[PDB]
């Protein structure tokens, strides 16, 4: 978690550093513009429910996917809906390497390759 | 041309003190280019910031009007 915060701590900086220019989108910089969608992807990932606590393991997979830009290709809504799809295949397929994440949380090259198969996998082959 | 009226009609037309006008329409282009920024800066320095900026909070104070503390 140490490791993959900083992506978005500066994602939500870069977002916060353009509030007044938000409703003048017609006059703005195409890379402002850039900058304020990935702002506005990560501000609706922030979102959770109640009485739904998540693992470090499910915060680490969400986290890294938003950070590399796969989420990008999706729209602003169905993000939740993207995200616990997500997360459910990852429980559901990948038992081993979540409860090594849970008990461990250690962050290596073999533990990266496998989260971005596993993300990889889930981005085609199946749906929402 | 006729004998009692003169006229010639021209597209672009100045007075040639040399064969080519390039080098004296280049400074009118340099005027027109430069007056369109400064203009497209004025506006947006003018308008966009500071009206912005003005509205940015207003309703934190209207909303404590009847607060006694």
């Amino acid at each position: 978690i140490k490791k993959l915060s900083g992506g978005i701590r500066t994602a939500l900086a870069q977002y916060r550093e353009l509030a007044a220019f938000a409703q003048f989108a017609s006059d703005l910089d195409e890379a402002t513009r850039k900058q304020l969608e990935h702002g506005q992807r990560v501000t609706e990932l922030m979102k959770q429910k109640q009485y739904a606590p998540y693992s470090i393991a499910d915060q680490a997979v969400s986290v890294y996917a938003s950070n590399e830009g796969y989420m990008a290709d999706v729209e602003v809504k169905k993000i939740v809906d993207f995200d616990a799809a997500l997360i459910a295949y990852f429980r559901s397929e990948y038992a081993p390497l979540m409860k090594q994440i849970d008990e461990t949380g250690d962050y290596n090259k073999d533990i990266e390759a496998a989260i971005k198969a596993g993300i990889e996998s889930f981005k085609a082959t199946q749906t929402y | 041309v006729q004998p009692h009226v003169v006229t010639v009609l021209a597209d672009t037309a100045i007075r040639a003190d040399n064969l080519d006008e390039a080098a004296i329409l280049e400074a009118r282009k340099n005027a027109e280019q430069l007056l369109a920024n400064q203009k497209s800066d004025l506006d947006s320095a003018a308008a966009l910031a500071a009206l912005a900026e003005t509205a940015a909070q207003l309703e934190t104070i209207r909303k404590i009007k009847n607060r006694a503390q």
